[PDB]
């Protein structure tokens, strides 16, 4: 059975994280036209706030927002951990990195 | 300079931590079964007739 040699190159300080997105309303038919912007909290002194992040995705018609804090932050980001594996098919080596999962949702204000 | 959607993942790995089963010995009871009530040895009659 096909197997890969596992390596956690991972994050140098653990400060580095990749970014996974999941859309609450399904799959994006055209993810190529989306612009993602990652926002971080300016407060680096508060351990609670220093890991707060917002991911915004803008389309022509709607905006999506995901956050890793508050109601929008969901349980899967903690109870479980997410990683990204980059497999080199030639070497059979899989490099594994920490990942952060954002659940994306639509933007409207009264 | 922004973030763009990349190629779809080709596979998923789900990790869980699991221990294994031991041999079946099925040691039902310390002193097992319903041990039967029984005769005290010898006993002897504790009663006699008159005469």
């Amino acid at each position: 059975l096909p197997s890969a040699r596992w390596q956690y190159c991972g994050a140098p300080d653990g400060s580095q994280r990749a970014v996974l997105v999941q859309f609450s309303n399904g799959k994006l038919q055209s993810p190529g036209n989306m612009r993602f912007t990652l926002y971080e909290n300016k407060d680096s002194t508060n351990p609670r706030k220093r890991n707060q992040r917002i991911l915004a995705a803008e389309t022509d018609r709607l905006s999506y927002v995901g956050n890793n804090f508050g109601t929008g932050a969901l349980k899967c980001n903690t109870l479980c951990r997410h990683f990204v594996g980059i497999l080199n098919k030639t070497s059979g080596q899989m490099e594994v990195y920490d990942a952060e999962l954002f659940n994306m949702q639509p933007l409207f204000s009264d | 300079g922004g973030l763009t959607c990349a190629s779809a993942p080709q596979g998923t790995l789900r990790i869980l931590e699991g221990p294994q089963q031991s041999l079946s010995g099925s040691p039902l009871q310390p002193i097992p079964a319903s041990p039967p009530p029984q005769i005290p040895p010898g006993l002897r009659p504790r009663f006699c007739a008159f005469g």
